[PDB]
């Protein structure tokens, strides 16, 4: 939860605005409350061998990574899923360790034309324990990947569904997304969401069970009470006849009852959301590659890419590269275009110099066609230390010597020196930009209060005034705890102040949050 | 009370009631109200 | 003191005491603090480079083995990618240090059925390993200064 | 340098009013005071 | 040299000291060619800023 708070603060300060600050804060509090509910639910009541060099190096790398009867079945299943949810992250780390072990073992393959034009890939180990170890490790890795998918599905998917339902409910009640307006037909999210509206269980994770009514009454006069009822799959005839007279039949508890009680449309909508979730897709790809690893062991190397996702330090280092990823890609495109222009010039004028053959009887002209010349340039000149001139023929003693030396020098300066300098500069500037963002977050949080926005000096008029204000008076944790307490408390038990805040929260009016004002300023002269 | 009564007209004309502040001839800050046309506002919102 | 004593057993152990300049000279201490400010990130970057080169080694071992003959005597071939350990050592030791990557040292792809797959292999090696990861190292140092 | 120029532009536009030059704190004495001032009171679009 | 001393002195393959030597060459390349030169470029780049 502390990491989530830190990420939220970073987002609000850097990319977030100021008019929506309290909206984002309340959304974060709601997400945190749901996460705590999930947590409560799951909580239980000399000569050196190449191999010798290899074994020592592997220990060093791992250290870097480490440093950085139906009733009985139901109870057993719930225990199992709770265990997986509790140990999800541990299972991910275990999968990473298994991947490293599998790849270390992979480092001992050998290929031969004879058994231990087809070829034999066999493991060459003196101990002989590695091959059984490889088999068991591969099986265990696949099992752990499956368990990781289940743990994700039981621990983090609920939050995804909660957020989707919450957003859709807010759009329905305060934007009339499917009443006053319509999705833009490119908004695949809304187009897909058009499926859960009529579903009997639209708010299954979101705690607001009154959404359908709220929306009906608010937009009912303009669109009638029958169009909204049709859209939301709610029966007014039921809403009235139920109150008038109704029955409680109890279906015989059983798998048949469970089968009839399945909201296929919701379930179908739920699966679309999950299979569109990025992390779930990553885990599914992990599982697929782990399965393919039993078809060919070398597919297990793909799981070494999991270090970027796992290790935090590596994630930050790679975020440095991806911060300007679009600019890097466009720079590579610009390099391609420039090399194409150089290829055009070389093809038109300097063709005699592109003979990469030593046998005079068999010339090998690399610039007698534009495709070949462009491939030669992009593949060889770019990688050459001094450009194309390092590889194509010497210009000395030729009528085009000066034109050619200008050609080569310009290639070297524009391609080798400048464009590559642009790439290095993009990365180096990404580092500094990220550092500046972090510093800005720290400075804001130490200079002004998050809630009211008053500066630190005014509070510091009193000894440790700002510290006291940010720890006791205007505390984000206290505000979130108040939202939790108010949600759990019954409306009938709400007090006057609690009722007022509850009404404003229901109406999404964030004017109860102090803004540019505080208790000390309000009662300054009496308090003094 | 009058503003509550006239809320409808005020809401309808909200996007067209332009308002600025100047240092007027009275040597005090004065507030000037004028009309903004729909064509002008659309042209302003044009992305260019 | 221990190295100074060992220097009487072998005089060349006295070279270890030249490392004392880092501790002694203040300017050098600051210059080296620039490097050690992001030491953890530098080490993790080297680890990432090792992993990426391992992936390239896997691909080369599985597909491009005919090109890793580093012998001129046709009677005595020297295949540097007929086993994974040898291929990984070859990559990490030679391709990383090469100016243009592994393609500078392993065989020419021209006139082969896998020519385009191989040119993509070499260009990606050059860009990811030689250009970007080293750019990350330089960037870590340059940002430490700032 | 280009990044710093962009950041300076953003900081100026979020700290002081373009027209009068008064700081954001004085306006923020009132809830969303600076936002209201820059959207209704001293608005570049309204002046144009 | 572009890749350090290993580019110019003899090949270590097939020798009892091969691993000690590859470590020698890689460390030379990283410390001298990559880092110290990176320090020089960084000093200039930071002077600009
Ligand atoms: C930024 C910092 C600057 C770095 C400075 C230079 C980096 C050098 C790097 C890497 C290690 C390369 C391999 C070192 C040599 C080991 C060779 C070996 O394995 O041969 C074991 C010998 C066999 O005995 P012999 O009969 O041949 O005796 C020889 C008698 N003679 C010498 C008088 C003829 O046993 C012995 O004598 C060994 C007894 C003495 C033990 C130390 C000798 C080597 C010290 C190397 C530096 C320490 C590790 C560097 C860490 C990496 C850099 C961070
Ligand atoms: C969201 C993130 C996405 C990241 C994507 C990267 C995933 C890696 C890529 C591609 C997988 C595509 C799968 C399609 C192939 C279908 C399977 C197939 O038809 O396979 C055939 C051959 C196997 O041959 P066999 O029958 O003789 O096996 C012996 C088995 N018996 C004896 C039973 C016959 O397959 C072979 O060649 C096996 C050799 C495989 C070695 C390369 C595997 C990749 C490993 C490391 C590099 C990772 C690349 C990273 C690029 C993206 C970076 C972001
Ligand atoms: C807190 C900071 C830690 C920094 C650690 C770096 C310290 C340097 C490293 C290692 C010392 C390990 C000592 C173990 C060896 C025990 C002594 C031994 O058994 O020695 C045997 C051979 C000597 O042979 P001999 O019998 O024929 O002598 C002739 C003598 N008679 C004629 C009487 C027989 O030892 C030889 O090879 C002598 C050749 C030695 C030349 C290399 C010495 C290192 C010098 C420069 C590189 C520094 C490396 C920096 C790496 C870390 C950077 C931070
Ligand atoms: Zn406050
Ligand atoms: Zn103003």
């Amino acid at each position: 939860v502390k990491e989530s708070k830190r990420q939220f603060i970073f987002d609000v300060v850097n990319e977030g605005g100021e008019s929506e600050k309290m909206e984002m804060f309340v959304s974060f509090c709601e997400d945190t409350i749901f996460e705590m509910q999930i947590a409560a639910q799951i909580s239980e009541p000399r000569r050196l061998t190449a191999r010798e060099a290899a074994t020592a190096v592997a220990a060093l790398l791992w250290a870097l990574v480490t440093r950085a009867f139906w009733g009985e079945l139901e109870v057993q299943r719930v225990k199992f899923l709770n265990y997986l949810s509790r140990n999800f992250y541990t299972l991910r780390f275990l999968a990473l360790f298994l991947a490293f072990a599998i790849n270390f073992i992979l480092l001992f393959y050998k290929v031969s034309d004879s058994p231990p034009n087809m070829v034999y890939y066999f493991l060459e180990e003196s101990t002989g324990y590695m091959e059984p170890a490889l088999r068991c490790l591969s099986l265990l890795h696949t099992l752990v990947a499956f368990l990781c998918i289940i743990g994700y599905n039981c621990l983090k998917v609920p939050l995804v569904i909660f957020k989707r339902e919450k957003e859709l409910a807010r759009k329905l009640e305060f934007d009339g997304l499917y009443i006053t307006e319509q999705p833009e037909d490119d908004d695949v999210k809304g187009q897909w969401d058009r499926l859960v509206l009529n579903t009997p269980s639209f708010p299954s994770n979101y705690w607001d069970k009154f959404v359908k009514r709220k929306v009906l009454d608010k937009h009912g006069d303009i669109f009638g009470r029958e169009r909204i009822a049709e859209l939301l799959g709610m029966d007014l005839a039921s809403l009235e006849i139920t109150a008038h007279n109704e029955r409680k039949p109890d279906p015989p508890p059983g798998l048949l009852t469970w089968i009839m009680s399945i909201d296929v449309k919701y379930q179908i909508w739920k699966f679309g959301v999950i299979f569109t979730d990025n992390s779930f897709l990553y885990l599914g790809w992990y599982m697929v590659m782990s399965l393919l690893g039993h078809y060919n062991n070398f597919f297990f190397a793909a799981h070494l890419l999991d270090i970027a996702m796992g290790v935090k330090t590596l994630r930050t280092i790679l975020s440095s590269v991806t911060h300007n990823g679009k600019q890097l890609v466009m720079t590579v495109g610009l390099l391609a275009v420039v090399v194409y222009l150089y290829t055009v010039v070389a093809f038109n004028f300097f063709r005699k110099f592109y003979n990469k053959s030593e046998d005079e009887d068999e010339p090998d002209m690399k610039c007698d066609d534009m495709m070949t010349c462009y491939l030669f340039h992009m593949y060889v000149g770019v990688r050459a230390g001094g450009g194309i001139g390092d590889e194509i023929e010497d210009p000395a003693g030729d009528e085009y010597e000066l034109y050619r030396v200008v050609f080569d020098i310009t290639f070297f300066f524009f391609v080798i020196v400048i464009l590559l300098a642009i790439i290095q500069g993009l990365i180096i500037d990404a580092f500094g930009e990220l550092r500046d963002q972090q510093e800005q977050v720290k400075e804001d949080m130490e200079t002004k209060c998050f809630i009211c926005g008053i500066g630190s000096d005014y509070f510091d008029t009193t000894p440790h005034g700002f510290e006291t204000h940010t720890l006791e008076e205007h505390n984000l944790a206290n505000y979130m705890f108040f939202l939790m307490y108010l949600i759990n408390k019954d409306e009938t038990e709400h007090t006057g102040q609690e009722s007022y805040v509850w009404k404003m929260y229901q109406e999404r009016c964030w004017d109860f949050f102090p803004a540019g004002d505080c208790f000390r300023k309000q009662y300054e002269d009496q308090l003094s | 009370n009058f503003l509550e009564l006239a809320e409808s007209i005020l809401e309808y004309f909200r996007p067209y009631l332009g308002r600025i502040e100047i240092m007027g001839a009275s040597r005090r800050i004065e507030r000037i109200y004028f009309e903004i046309s729909e064509t002008n506002r659309a042209q302003w919102e044009m992305p260019q």
